[PDB]
């Protein structure tokens, strides 16, 4: 019991009109909170059906769900898609009724139920975070002199392969080594795209406090992100296909609301 | 009598026209957005070309001054050559003229002259130059674009009269619009650093523009017209016919050309002699619509057949028959496979279909009229 | 009034373009046909950020159309009452006169709102007289204080001025 | 901060803030009848207000009215600005 | 006159070229989609390959002071050294210097001269490094692209009067494109794709660019030939074994630039998936002939060359010839195009290099 | 924009402005008065019927000269109704 | 009895009628924008077309003198001939 959702973006085609797709795909943050929006619980969709209120976040089911933004050629023209996998019924009427300048075609919902076993050989395509955690942790390196500040910082930071070992091969490697708990076998893993994702994040602070109540005198910080990614694609083994549906039921990565994780499986 | 021209033509990706902000020139015809190369840009690729250099004989500037100190040697009648086209009707701004003149290069060399005698007063030189200005007109240039110019009144000096100076036109050049519903596309490019820095990337960040169509051209040469404002010629006249036909056949404009190189030829046209000028663009009011069987050219090549027979049987007339070649490679596509044969001639080359056209304006051969030029 | 002058100058200094934009927008609103509102506030909005004074929206809104529609040379000591006294003068004082006048003395009855007609017609009273100045800058200030009484008083006796001599 | 900077109609990020209810402005302001506005949304709404008429009051978003026509100037405005300007 | 180069060649897709968002670059020709390997790419790869490294000169920087510091004599070769700049035309904005400027490796040493000392004050330094920039013109690269470069007058004292500093393109490139419809890959809920490039060399600007220098013209010409056979068109700065060698190669001295790229108007569709290629040699191969009876002219002939690898595919009218040869080497196919032009030869054109 | 014929030290044009154009599907409508264009003629009908004959053929076949040296629309028209009534109607409602 | 035309006709891009600024014409129609090519326009191409060249009898002219003169072909009557035309009620201005 698996909505397999898919979005076609609707991108620009004039860098002299105002394109807000593609502004709004600049940024993963607001991906995320625009496709967290499509979650109206019991109170947003029943007291107003035009969408015309201030955000609460609180007003919204916090369901679990994995999505990865990417492109497609399907038979004569290029398409930005978002393929978003969730357990619970998304409402698309909700999320773009008054921005549908975003999207280019309206959304579709079909069901994906797979009953696989292990043995058979299947295909895939994911894309995953490359981040590790340094036991190690090297220190601040104040430029002004590059040494330290401090002395430890455990930080996720990069997955570091040697320096002459070929990328693909070290990404396989990598995810082969925790297949076996997942429950996967890997023969041609291939990397296409490896770089970096960026985000902000508002975090609000206080700064004064008010005359005669809360610190409501705040204002707005900001807290950037960056995201190593790596996306890759090839044919799996099945093994012990109990743990297979909890890893495509759950997804494999560790920034699994900021893209990496999903994971679609199609057979041979 | 007239001489037309339609033209089909296939391009690679490229952007051969831009507006002020880069994108590529649109418009619309039939309800439907379709690429667009101005029609200045086409007579501009035509005039400043290889196969039409030998007839170059107008010059369009607004540098004149220095034209004329580099007819003569002595540096000094320039400044005196400014105050002589200033009390002219022209006025400066930082050292040029405010606006362009257009005239014939022969005759620049007897402007100079008018500025070499120091025996006459600046009136009467002011006024010599302005019938020299006025009168030079015979070149194949003007010819067919004509001439149009205003001299300024609030700066001019009195007592200096000016002859006629609008020349009338011979060419009437269409706008050149694709067949199909266009595409515009974006292309994002970086300019990279070849030195290591702290950061990543660097340069520049920017978006280009291009697309790419099958155009339809149009061309109308009005050969009394032309003959007349030759002064009479015929064998500059028919020189200029078949030099206006083999560039529009064989150039491009040089937009963006070192980034797309879109150097593509033509692969059908229509020579046609009527009394009356008409435009066969109404065939792609329906846009083309490309099939898995055909392909997008002779897609537009049927229905420009379809449309040309109806029109001819349609307006036909009895005391005034039309007389038409038909010119595509090597009769790669033939012109409609479903109707009759549009055309008093079929021909598989360019220099037969030029021979031709001379044969039919007046039987002229190609290598007597290569002797009469201007420049 | 500086301000005024500044505004001014920026509308004698347009193009073509913008201009046939505007002449196409007469009579209308400003919440339709995009490019008018961009103009509009391109033209405008520097106003207020330097020069603390700025005139009215909708007093620059017709002055704008107008002066698309009514292209004139601006210059100093061309007041409208007076210009329409000079015409006044040289006419019919039987027939003609008190129909011109009565089109003239409508208009200080209105608000700026419903002022654009009655200011064409005398526009293009003026035109067919083939005038090639107005004082644009002394029209839009007038405008400005529509309501307070002195100006309309210094409106009509410069009318009354300029027609008697 | 506290409508979350997001915006009314089209909840993209805010850009800047609406001054509806114009009345006790500069020396009096309470945080209330502001509300915040991304920059297309706020062109369209001061292009609704520079028509028709203007008074103290302003065009409030969340009101279920006037809905469709900010709809119809965020497809204007997305279709005919152009950012040469 | 002009040298331009017709090749098709299979090529890897989704890896060679994207956008801002990561997607292959496509475009629309003949109203369907193809793939596209955009032209800068292309002029690029040529630049920073093996081939290539025997002249390199020229640098198209943006940190110009920071270039100063790797020949520098103790620390001088800073900020007043940035200034110099800064005053003239190029704001800092940070050691950025806002503007990329490009000029030659081999003249950096000069303009150190004209900083390390202190005679010079004022905007007359700055005149100094002006002259020596524009001047900077003898690179192999350099005119083959051209260059434009227009410093900014606002923060320019005066006196800083310039020469022209433009450079006309001796090289035009074309955008690669695919002989058939593009790759449809697998939609959700390994496949090599042709691709047909063309180049064109003017031979007369290539000379004037670098003023009377024949011999190293032409080993540019040979080295962007070998460069643009067997390297990658890509950014990914790894995989540099040449394993796919062009499988069609067909150069044409011509005086008229012309492009065979409505061939492939048509797509040329397969469900064999093998053979493409041969089949999109056909197609290309017909529009040829079709050209040389289309636009055939008498006073200008032309003159070309046929390359295949081990002559597996023939050109011409199946019999009737349409190159002059069918040579089945890179270093013939070089070296014939070497004696057509000058008379020359790659062992001796090799001696001259930029680096 | 008007490019400069003579090279110079700025590279700059002649001249910088623009134009308006549009393409469009025209409805024309005419009207004549057969008995008063017979009494206008002084009791003539063979010059009458040259008119009316040589009109048509003008107004189907002749277009403006106004900017046709640069974009030359000489479109004949696709479709002509030619109607005998004794009232004039035109059908501009329609669109 | 009256004999009336409706012509329907597509046109490319051009610049057919302008005012002016140099706008097309236009005008309003059913609440929405038009394009316009004015009657006076359509008339003066019908009138000195080449199907309507056998029939262009008449002309309006302001220049009547000079008509006179070039029908007569001596110079001192072209004078005496604006003397006359002031006397029927056509002042001169600037000959
Ligand atoms: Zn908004």
């Amino acid at each position: 019991m698996i909505y397999l959702s898919r979005l076609l973006i609707d991108t620009g085609g004039n860098p002299d009109r105002p394109r807000p797709g593609r502004k709004w795909l600049d940024n993963i943050y607001n991906v995320h909170r625009r496709l967290s929006m499509a979650f109206p619980s019991g109170l947003r969709r029943e007291q107003d059906p035009h969408f015309l209120k201030p955000f609460s976040p609180n007003d919204f089911q916090k369901t679990p769900f994995l999505f990865r933004v990417d492109n497609n050629i399907d038979g004569n023209d290029k398409r930005a898609i978002i393929i978003v996998q969730s357990v619970l019924e998304p409402d698309w009427d909700y999320c773009f009724q008054n921005a549908l300048d975003f999207l280019a075609a309206p959304p579709e919902t079909k069901e994906y139920n797979p009953e696989f076993k292990a043995g058979q050989l299947l295909r895939f395509r994911l894309r995953v975070n490359a981040s590790v955690r340094r036991h190690i942790p090297e220190m601040v390196q104040q430029d002004g002199q590059t040494i330290e500040t401090g002395k430890i910082l455990h930080k996720r930071v990069s997955l570091t392969w040697d320096a002459s070992s070929t990328p693909d091969q070290a990404l396989a490697d990598w995810l082969a080594a925790k297949s076996p708990k997942l429950g996967f076998t890997l023969q041609r893993c291939e990397l296409l795209q490896l770089g970096w994702v960026y985000g902000s994040k508002p975090e609000p602070k206080n700064v004064k406090v008010k005359e005669q109540g809360q610190g409501y005198w705040r204002e707005h910080k900001y807290n950037p992100l960056r995201f190593r990614a790596a996306l890759l694609e090839g044919v799996l083994e099945v093994d012990d296909p109990k743990l297979f549906l909890k890893t495509l039921s759950s997804g494999i990565g560790k920034a699994k609301s900021f893209g990496f994780g999903l994971l679609s499986v199609l057979p041979i | 009598m007239l001489i037309e021209i339609h033209m089909i033509q296939n391009h690679s990706p490229a952007n051969l026209n831009r507006d002020d902000l880069g994108a590529p020139k649109t418009c619309y015809f039939g309800g439907v957005l379709r690429s667009r190369i101005s029609s200045q840009c086409i007579k501009r690729s035509i005039r400043t070309s290889n196969d039409f250099k030998a007839l170059l004989g107008g010059v369009r500037t607004r540098r004149l001054a220095d034209l004329i100190q580099q007819e003569a040697g002595e540096t000094e009648c320039w400044k005196k050559a400014q105050e002589i086209l200033n009390k002219c009707g022209f006025k400066n701004k930082d050292d040029n003229t405010k606006m362009l003149v257009f005239m014939s290069k022969d005759k620049i060399k007897d402007l100079a002259r008018i500025v070499l005698d120091n025996s006459l007063g600046l009136t009467e030189a002011a006024q010599q130059v302005a019938n020299v200005i006025a009168q030079a007109t015979l070149a194949p240039d003007i010819a067919l674009c004509g001439r149009m110019l205003e001299p300024n009144d609030k700066d001019k000096d009195k007592k200096v009269k000016w002859s006629n100076t609008t020349v009338e036109a011979a060419l009437q050049v269409a706008h050149a619009i694709s067949t199909h519903i266009a595409r515009p596309e974006i292309d994002y490019f970086v300019a990279a650093d070849d030195v290591p820095g702290e950061d990543a990337g660097a340069g520049h960040i920017g978006e280009s523009m291009f697309a790419s169509a099958c155009f339809y051209k149009y061309f109308s040469i009005d050969w009394e017209q032309l003959v007349k404002n030759l002064k009479g010629d015929t064998n500059l006249a028919a020189h200029t016919v078949g030099a206006f036909l083999l560039a529009a056949a064989k150039t491009n404009p040089s937009g963006k050309q070192n980034s797309f190189a879109a150097h593509n030829y033509p692969d059908g046209i229509l020579v046609e002699f009527k009394n009356s000028p008409i435009s066969y663009a109404n065939a792609f009011v329906r846009p083309v619509s490309v099939v898995k069987e055909s392909d997008l050219v002779e897609q537009s090549i049927g229905q420009l057949s379809n449309y040309v027979n109806d029109i001819r049987l349609g307006y036909y007339d009895e005391q005034s028959p039309v007389i038409g070649f038909w010119f595509s490679p090597n009769n790669r596509y033939p012109l409609g496979y479903k109707h009759s044969k549009l055309a008093s001639r079929n021909i598989g080359n360019l220099n037969e279909l030029v021979g031709a056209v001379l044969d039919y304006i007046g039987g002229f051969k190609w290598e007597e009229v290569q002797k009469s030029k201007a420049y | 009034n500086r301000g005024t002058v500044d505004f001014i100058a920026s509308l004698e200094n347009l193009k073509e373009g913008d201009l046939g934009i505007l002449r196409k927008l007469r009579g209308a609103r400003l919440d339709e046909k995009l490019p008018g509102f961009d103009l509009f506030s391109a033209l405008w909005w520097p106003l207020r950020q330097k020069n603390q004074r700025a005139p009215k929206r909708e007093v620059a809104w017709l002055i704008a159309k107008l002066f698309a529609e009514f292209r004139f040379e601006q210059r100093e000591g061309a007041t409208l009452p007076i210009l329409m006294g000079g015409i006044c003068r040289k006419l019919e004082p039987k027939k003609e006169l008190p129909r011109v006048l009565a089109r003239f003395d409508q208009l200080a009855s209105l608000d700026i709102m419903q002022m654009e007609e009655p200011l064409s017609v005398i526009m293009g009273i003026l035109r067919k007289h083939q005038q090639v100045c107005l004082d644009w800058v002394g029209l839009t200030d007038v405008l400005s204080f529509w309501e307070q009484e002195p100006v309309k008083r210094e409106w009509s006796d410069s009318f009354i001025k300029a027609y008697k001599i | 901060v506290m409508d979350h900077a997001a915006c009314m109609v089209c909840k993209a990020p805010a850009t800047t803030v609406q001054h509806v209810n114009y009345r006790r402005a500069g020396g009096k302001e309470i945080p209330e009848d502001l509300r915040a506005l991304c920059r297309l949304c706020h062109d369209a709404c001061t292009m609704l207000e520079y028509g028709s008429g203007m008074t103290t009051n302003r065009i409030d978003p969340c009101d279920p009215i006037w809905r469709e026509r900010i709809l119809a100037k965020r497809k204007e405005i997305v279709e005919f600005r152009s950012r040469g300007q």
